[PDB]
RNA sequence: CUGCAUGGCUGUCGUCAGCUCGUGUUGUGAAAUGUUGGGUUAAGUCCCGCAACGAGCGCAACCCUUAUCCUUUGUUGCCAG
């Protein structure tokens, strides 16, 4: 059928470093790859006052954005099933697996 | 140069009659048209002797400083200075330069470490305004000091286009014994100038001939 | 406005007569950003003044505003300690702006029963010179003729 | 081949596709008339037929997604002006001189801490 | 007026996070105390060790823990000794598996926090403030630092009134985002309370 | 309990245009000049002028986002033929 990779990182460059590799890795070991596909970042925020007592209009305002990557794995030539299988992948990004 | 050779070149044209300094009256022929017409008799020999104590400095390894910041010459006296392996000041000169030269030698510092770091250092990644704004900075060092940037020490000599215009940088080289030669016209005071050169010091012809004169001994005085 | 003059928003013309003047007009009338109520408004109020009182729909409007509109004005000033009251003579564009603006806010103290209608009978009264609007006109010239000493 | 431009506004945009024959509009499979309530509103996207001439010369077919009722018909006008330098180009120094070429950048301001909305202040007690 | 936290203001430009780990809302704040458990227990174990920074990230079910130290012989101890014992208990600490990094901090006296903490050692010493600073600033610049302040506040001396004083050598642009500004921070415990330590080195631009 | 013993954090004048140093020079000296002036800038911004010449912090720039476009990638987004 198809093998399709979500990922997620805190991280831009460095998430699409782990998608080249993935990708680059599928091309080289004769896999075809639909992608990788830019899926909508979810930024969340976070307001916080930024005093210990008091001065409300007095605040911090965060933001933690999650990047999303699709890889698509046409073929699942069983080189290419090892191929990936034994990548060495950025310990920040969060790596799934559809079957 | 030459009597012949000056000529043609205006040195022998100087201020109005209304506007000379009457300590130059030795070296003034006369005067026609309301305008003083400066001895060239007077002015050769002692310009020859300029060049020659200009070469025996020159031949011992000697710093000259090359000044003249008049706007329409400014160019003129950076290319004659740097053909023969010198320093200079083209714009505005900084009081105390010379005189205060431990200070100011702090501004050569910042001038290197800026055109340094843009270039090898390269940065290049700013904040987008720091380009223009250290641009700014370090284009405003350059015409201040971009001509002594490497002078490192004190000068041996000074060679000055117009000893009214810069009177101030004469006069700190008074102050440190450094020997001054100036083109010094007709309404200027040759009092400050040890070897006093008395002919026109704006017309950029007239300016370039002697510059273009200096620079050349210089190399003699050099090449040895 | 210490230091920077400016130019002045050049709004687009009223949709269906093309003029700016009716597009400075409903502007005025408008509240709370409701263009498209306001120029209902306005254009039933215009209709009402127009087909019951001898048409031309934009010359009606003028002879209104001709008549609404002040040709001089008092702006008050605080010299030695003394608030004086200093006539200026005031400018063609502003002249039908306050005009506007006079008409339009007499309408809504008007006691009829939308104001569509009451748009349309200040206009009217405007047209003959009567009513608030006209009498603010004035007030303002009182008020200045009083203090012709003073330009 | 179509001829193309895209156009938006605020949060709306609208594709717009020039085609030769009629004085025909069908925005999102709907009429002009039908898609917008609004009249005047009707004739922004009319506009761009004015200086350049349609009454029965090209068929334009648009779409829009995203802000209002307005957002959606500046982002058309825009859509189509674009579509119709794409046909001849010549025409845009009419388009420039009416405002039409122009991308309204103006998008509503983000709501600020210690202000009640973009700029509007709590009001202020002196006591 | 106040003055915005320099390391944070610049993370993703010239700064890296500390903590590099990937987790979803469910345990992301349960890591998040994790995280502090662990550095407050290598904190105190290697207290004389010299450690000047704790990176934590967590690769699938695990977390390995590099420590920036100026002193890796004594983290180290003989022959892996120490490393084991800390890894054991970081694994406890952590609840998953557990592997220890070890990074040199080659020039410490370029190190804003071992500068930090020098000072703060030195004020429990009993040595004077003014030295402390001005050994740390003369230190910083002949080792090539293009600017440092450091700050120290609160009672010094033991002085009834408490007061703020910091020195400045070199160049230290706050407001250049480019600007590589290593800043941290250091407490000093004494007989007459808490002395703060704040301190800023500017290592060049991009 | 003491914010009148403190650290850390924060309000505030106020994103106001300020705050300073080296060398030079002036004054017996505290200090001054630089940074007293004419214009102009959001701005000690810039330019002329200038016994000052230069430099550092703050201004601006480098950072996020928004407005046009180009290349890459098309699924869960898209549908011109």
């Amino acid at each position: 059928q198809r093998i399709r990779i979500r990922l997620k990182a805190f991280d831009h460059r460095l998430i699409d470093q782990a998608t080249a590799e993935i990708v680059e890795t599928a091309k080289r070991t004769g896999a075809q790859v639909r992608g990788p596909i830019p899926l909508p970042t979810r930024k969340e925020r976070f307001t916080v006052l930024i005093s210990p007592h008091v001065n409300k209009d007095a605040r911090d305002q965060y933001e933690i954005r999650t990047h999303l990557r699709l890889v698509d794995i046409v073929e699942p030539t069983e080189k290419t099933v090892d191929a990936l299988m034994r990548l060495d992948l950025a310990a920040g990004v969060d790596v799934q697996i559809s079957l | 140069v030459s009597m012949r050779d000056m000529l043609k070149a205006g040195v022998h044209f100087g201020h109005q009659t209304r506007y000379w300094n009457p300590k130059m009256k030795p070296f003034i022929f006369g005067a026609r048209n309301k305008v003083h017409i400066i001895n060239l008799e007077k002015t050769v020999p002692m310009f020859n002797e300029a060049l020659a104590e200009l070469n025996k400095i020159a031949s011992r390894k000697g710093k000259i400083l090359f000044v003249g910041t008049k706007r329409a010459a400014s160019e003129a006296v950076k290319d004659a200075a740097l053909s023969c392996d010198q320093f200079f000041v083209n714009h505005r000169w900084l009081g105390g330069m010379l005189t205060n030269w431990k200070t100011v030698r702090q501004s050569i510092k910042r001038l290197k470490d800026l055109e340094t770091q843009s270039q090898d250092g390269t940065f290049d990644k700013l904040t987008k305004k720091e380009a223009l704004m250290r641009t700014r900075e370090l284009e405003k060092l350059e015409n201040s000091l971009g001509g002594i940037k490497d002078m490192g020490g004190l000068p041996d000599a000074l060679f000055v286009i117009d000893a009214d215009h810069e009177h101030i940088a004469i006069k700190e080289a008074n102050n440190l014994g450094i020997p001054v030669f100036a083109i010094v016209d007709t309404n200027s005071d040759p009092d400050g100038v040890d070897f006093v050169i008395p002919g026109n010091d704006d017309a950029i012809r007239a300016v370039t001939l002697y510059l273009g004169a200096v620079a050349a001994t210089v190399r003699e005085g050099r090449s040895q | 406005p210490r230091r920077r003059v400016i130019g002045q928003r050049k709004i687009l013309p009223d949709p269906k007569f093309g003029s700016e003047l009716l597009a400075k007009f409903v502007n005025i009338l408008m509240v709370d950003g409701k263009k498209s109520t306001a120029e209902s408004i306005v254009y039933s109020a215009l209709e009402t003044l127009a087909q019951r009182s001898g048409k031309s729909e934009l010359e009606a409007f003028e002879v209104a505003l001709e008549n609404v509109r002040p040709t001089v004005e008092v702006k008050s000033r605080r010299v030695g300690g003394s608030t004086y009251q200093v006539p200026v003579e005031v400018r063609p564009v502003r002249r039908n702006a306050l005009a506007m603006r006079w008409i339009v806010e007499a309408a809504r103290k008007r006691g009829d029963k939308s104001m569509a209608l009451r748009l349309a009978n200040e206009l009217s009264d405007a047209a003959e010179n009567k009513g608030t609007a006209v009498k603010k006109r004035e007030d303002v010239h009182r008020m200045a003729e009083a203090n012709k000493a003073f330009a | 081949n179509q001829y193309y431009g895209t156009g938006r506004r605020k949060s709306s945009a609208a594709r717009v596709f020039i085609k030769p024959g009629n004085g025909k509009i069908v925005i999102n499979q709907r009429s002009l008339e039908q898609y917008f309530g609004r009249e005047t509103a009707r004739m922004v996207v009319r506009q761009p037929l004015e200086l350049v001439d349609m009454v029965e010369k090209l068929d334009l077919y648009i779409t829009v997604k995203g802000g209002g009722i307005s957002g959606q018909a500046g982002a058309i006008r825009h859509g189509i002006t674009r579509a119709l330098m794409e046909y001849d180009e010549s025409l845009r120094s009419e388009l420039r001189k009416a405002g039409f070429v122009t991308r309204d950048a103006r998008q509503v301001e983000r709501k600020k801490v210690g202000l009640r909305k973009a700029r509007r202040r709590p009001q202020f007690s002196k006591r | 007026g106040q003055k915005v936290h320099p390391n944070g203001i610049r993370l993703g430009i010239v700064k890296p996070w500390n903590s590099t780990w990937f987790a979803n809302t469910k345990e992301f704040a349960d890591n998040l105390d994790s995280d502090f458990k662990v550095r407050q227990y290598l904190t105190k174990e290697l207290a004389k060790a010299s450690v000047s920074r704790i990176v934590i990230e967590r690769p699938a079910k695990s977390i390995r823990v590099t420590i920036h130290t100026a002193r890796p012989g004594i983290v180290i101890g003989k022959k892996g000794e120490d490393v084991e014992k800390l890894r054991k208990v970081v694994a406890d600490i952590a609840g998953v598996p557990a592997q220890i990094n070890i990074a040199e901090v080659r020039k410490p006296e370029l190190d804003a926090k071992l500068v930090a903490d020098s000072i703060t050692s030195q004020l429990e010493r009993r040595v004077m403030f003014r030295r402390a600073m001005k050994r740390a600033v003369q230190n910083a610049m002949r080792l090539g630092a293009k600017g440092i302040k450091v700050e120290v506040s609160g009672r010094l001396g033991g002085a009834e009134i408490a007061r703020t004083e910091w020195y400045r050598e070199g160049r230290v642009p706050l407001h250049t985002l480019r600007a590589d500004i290593d800043y941290n921070t250091s407490e000093a415990h004494t007989t007459y309370g808490v002395i703060g330590v704040k301190v800023w080195i500017f290592k060049g631009e991009i």
